[PDB]
C-alpha cells in the first residue's frame, strides 16, 4: 500500500480557491520524500515540524487540500496572514501543524484569452475561521439599501475571477497550492512513513 | 511544427556557471542530435559541441573542453547546457540548433549531415557583477501621421522585449539598439508612427517585458493636450 | 581546425542586383558547406547546403557553387528583405567552423527624415531626472547630423544615439538622439531644439518646443 500523494499533486484540474478541495489520506503508508526532492516547488514551508524527520512519523490521520491562487497570494497561506484569500477564502490556523506547498501553473492554468475559471472571493460580512469553506453566492449588501437578489450601487456579486493569462507578470501568474494538515489525536496511528 | 524553446535570458557573476535549456517539440526527440552555438555581441558564430538525444553521448571542442557540460532529459524531451567558471568573454546568445539525421553509405560509411535545418530563439547570457535593475517606463506622447512610443530607461541587464497593443500594432513600429549610458545601465526607446486621425480613435499600450528583473509593464501612452485644465 | 575566409566582409547593392559571396577554406572539405543568413536579432536561417542545394521553403533566387576549398553563394536579383549577415560553415572536419560574416545592405535612393521631438513626460519628471527625445524616422543615407540646442547654446557630452538597421520593406533607417538632463539643470532652460542636417534636405530642419508649455 501506498497513500494517494501523486492524486493530489499531479491531479488534472485543480480548485478554486472559495471552493477549495480537501483529500482525506488514511490507513496507509507514506513515501514523503518523492515531495521534498522536487526542484519544482516555488514554495514549501513547514510548520511544527520537518520535512528530514517525516518519513520516521505516525500520525491519526492527513489532510491534502488542493487550490489555485495567484502568485503573490502564496504568502497568506501562512498562520497569522491576512489578506483577500487567509480572510474570505482560506484559512490556516495559529497552532497548525503542516506544510504548505506550491508551484508556478502557467504553462497550464492560463489561455490565450485568459483563463477566467479560476475564482476567489472577495467581499464577506466576516473572516472565515480557520479550515472553513463558503461557496455561497448571495448578493453582499455594502450599504443600507437591501439588495434582494440583484446587485446594482453598493450591491456586488460575492465572487471574483482571475484573469490568467500568460502574458502576466510572475506575481499575477497562477500558483497551484497544496496544504499538508498532519492531525495527531489520541488514536490509532493510520499514516505513517515507510521508515 | 518543430519547435526549439530556449530559456530565459540570464546574469551571472564571473566565475559562476550557467545552465541554458533547450526544448524540443514536434518530433521524436530522441532520433536525432542538438548542437550548441555561441555568438558574441557584434561577432560571428561559434560552434560548442554535439550531444546524443538518445543515449547521451557528448562531444566538444577543445576551447570549451572540461568547463561544459551538455545534459539530456528525454521524459521531459529538453537538452540542457551548462558553462562554468564564467567570465566576461563569455557574454553571448547560446543556439540550440537540430541538424538531420545521419545515415550509412552504400560502402557501409557513416556520413554526418551536420547542417542546422532547425534553430533555438537564443539565450542571451550576461557575465558581469553588476547587480540587477528592473527598467522605469515612461510615455513619449505624440504631437498629417503621428509618432508616439515610450522610453525604457536605466535598466540592467539586457534585453527587454517591446510589444505594442500586446502585438497586435506591428507596422511603423521601431525598437531601437539599446545603449548603455555613463551610469552603466542600459536604454531604449520604442517609437510608432500612426495617423493622426487615429490618436483619439485607437489607443496605444506599450508591453515592457524584462524577465532578469522579473518586471513586466503595460505602459498608457496619452495623446498630451494643452487646453485640458480643472 | 579548419579556417573559412569570407569575402566581401560588406557589400551594399541595388534591388534587382546579382550579389556573389565567397568563402574560401583552408583545407578541402569536399562539398560540405553550408550557407545561413542572419537577419539582426534573429537565429541564423539556413538557406544552402551541401554547396549548391537549396533548402525547403527558401526562394529560387539564391544558388551555391563550389567544391573543395573555393566556394560561391550568389543571390539571383537581390530584394529588400534579403539584408543579413550571411555565413558559411563547415562540416567536413570537427570541429565545425563558420567563416566571418558578409554584411549586406541595399543602395537606395536619397529621402529625407521625417523629425519629431518629444518633451520630458511629466512621469518622469516627477522622478528627477527629463529625457528629451528627437526622433528621424525612415531616411536614407545613413549618415545623419543631429544637433541639440539648448536656448540656441549647443549641448555637448549628455546625449546619446541609436540607429536601427536598415528595414526591409523600404530600406530605410532610423535615428534616435536622447538629451538627459537632470530636472534642476533641465528648468534653467526653456528652449529645447533639434537641428537635423542631412542629404535629402535642402536646409536643416528644426523641430522646438518651449518648457512648460
Ligand atoms: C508527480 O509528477 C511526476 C509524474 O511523472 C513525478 O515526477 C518524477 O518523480 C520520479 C520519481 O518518482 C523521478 O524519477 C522523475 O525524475 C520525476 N520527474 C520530474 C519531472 O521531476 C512525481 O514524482 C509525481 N509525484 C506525485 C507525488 O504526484
Amino acid at each position: 500500500n501506498l497513500c494517494p500523494f501523486g492524486e493530489v499533486f499531479n491531479a488534472t484540474r485543480f480548485a478554486s480557491v472559495y471552493a477549495w478541495n480537501r483529500k482525506r489520506i488514511s490507513n496507509c503508508v507514506a513515501d514523503y520524500s518523492v515531495l521534498y526532492n522536487s526542484a519544482s516547488f516555488s514554495t514549501f514551508k513547514c510548520y511544527g515540524v520537518s520535512p528530514t524527520k517525516l518519513n520516521d512519523l505516525c500520525f491519526t490521520n492527513v489532510y491534502a487540500d488542493s487550490f489555485v491562487i495567484r502568485g503573490d497570494e502564496v504568502r497568506q497561506i501562512a498562520p497569522g496572514q491576512t489578506g483577500k484569500i487567509a480572510d474570505y477564502n482560506y484559512k490556516l490556523p495559529d497552532d497548525f501543524t503542516g506544510c504548505v506547498i506550491a508551484w508556478n501553473s502557467n504553462n497550464l492554468d492560463s489561455k490565450v484569452g485568459g483563463n477566467y475559471n479560476y475564482l476567489y472571493r472577495l467581499f464577506r460580512k466576516s473572516n472565515l475561521k480557520p479550515f472553513e469553506r463558503d461557496i455561497s453566492t448571495e448578493i453582499y449588501q455594502a450599504g443600507s439599501t437591501p439588495c434582494n437578489g440583484v446587485e446594482g450601487f453598493n450591491c456586488y456579486f460575492p465572487l471574483q475571477s482571475y484573469g490568467f493569462q500568460p502574458t502576466n507578470g510572475v506575481g499575477y501568474q497562477p500558483y497551484r497550492v497544496v496544504v499538508l494538515s498532519f492531525e495527531l489525536l489520541h488514536a490509532p496511528a493510520t499514516v505513517c512513513g515507510p521508515k | 511544427q518543430v519547435q526549439l524553446v530556449q530559456s530565459g535570458a540570464e546574469v551571472k557573476k564571473p566565475g559562476a556557471s550557467v545552465k541554458v535549456s533547450c526544448k524540443a517539440s514536434g518530433y521524436t526527440f530522441t532520433s536525432y542530435y542538438m548542437h550548441w552555438v555561441r555568438q558574441a555581441p557584434g561577432q560571428g558564430l561559434e560552434w560548442m559541441g554535439i550531444i546524443n538525444s538518445s543515449g547521451g553521448s557528448t562531444s566538444y571542442a577543445q576551447k570549451f573542453q572540461g568547463r561544459v557540460t551538455m545534459t539530456r532529459d528525454t521524459s521531459t524531451s529538453t537538452v540542457y547546457m551548462e558553462l562554468s567558471s564564467l567570465r566576461s568573454e563569455d557574454t553571448a546568445v547560446y543556439y540550440c540548433a537540430r541538424p538531420p539525421r545521419n545515415y550509412y553509405d552504400r560502402s557501409g560509411y557513416y556520413q554526418r549531415a551536420e547542417y542546422f535545418q532547425h534553430w533555438g530563439q537564443g539565450t542571451l547570457v550576461t557575465v558581469s557583477s553588476a547587480s540587477t535593475k528592473g527598467p522605469s517606463v515612461f510615455p513619449l506622447a505624440p504631437s498629417g501621421t503621428a509618432a508616439l512610443g515610450c522610453l525604457v530607461k536605466d535598466y540592467f541587464p539586457e534585453p527587454v522585449t517591446v510589444s505594442w497593443n500586446s502585438g497586435a500594432l506591428t507596422s511603423g513600429v521601431h525598437t531601437f539598439p539599446a545603449v548603455l549610458q555613463s551610469s552603466g545601465l542600459y536604454s531604449l526607446s520604442s517609437v510608432v508612427t500612426v495617423p493622426s486621425s487615429s490618436l483619439g480613435t485607437q489607443t496605444y499600450i506599450c508591453n515592457v517585458n524584462h524577465k532578469p528583473s522579473n518586471t513586466k509593464v503595460d505602459k498608457r501612452v496619452e495623446p498630451k493636450s494643452c487646453h485640458h485644465h480643472h | 581546425d579548419i579556417q573559412l575566409t569570407q569575402s566581401p566582409s560588406s557589400l551594399s547593392a541595388s534591388v534587382g542586383d546579382r550579389v556573389t559571396i565567397t568563402c574560401q577554406a583552408s583545407q578541402d572539405i569536399s562539398n560540405y558547406l553550408n550557407w545561413y543568413q542572419q537577419r539582426p536579432g534573429k537565429a541564423p536561417k539556413l538557406l544552402i547546403y551541401d554547396a549548391s542545394n537549396l533548402e525547403t521553403g527558401v526562394p529560387s533566387r539564391f544558388s551555391g557553387s563550389g567544391s573543395g576549398t573555393d566556394f560561391t553563394f550568389t543571390i539571383s536579383s537581390l530584394q529588400p528583405e534579403d539584408i543579413a549577415t550571411y555565413y558559411c560553415q563547415q562540416y567536413d572536419n570537427p570541429p565545425l567552423t563558420f567563416g566571418g560574416g558578409t554584411k549586406l545592405e541595399i543602395k537606395r535612393t536619397v529621402a529625407a527624415p521625417s523629425v519629431f521631438i518629444f518633451p520630458p513626460s511629466d512621469e518622469q519628471l516627477k522622478s528627477g531626472t527629463a529625457s528629451v527625445v528627437c526622433l528621424l524616422n525612415n531616411f536614407y543615407p545613413r549618415e545623419a547630423k543631429v544637433q541639440w540646442k539648448v536656448d540656441n547654446a549647443l549641448q555637448s557630452g549628455n546625449s546619446q544615439e541609436s540607429v536601427t538597421e536598415q528595414d526591409s520593406k523600404d530600406s530605410t533607417y532610423s535615428l534616435s538622439s536622447t538629451l538627459t538632463l537632470s530636472k534642476a539643470d533641465y528648468e534653467k532652460h526653456k528652449v529645447y531644439a533639434c537641428e537635423v542636417t542631412h542629404q535629402g534636405l535642402s536646409s536643416p530642419v528644426t523641430k522646438s518646443f518651449n518648457r512648460g508649455e
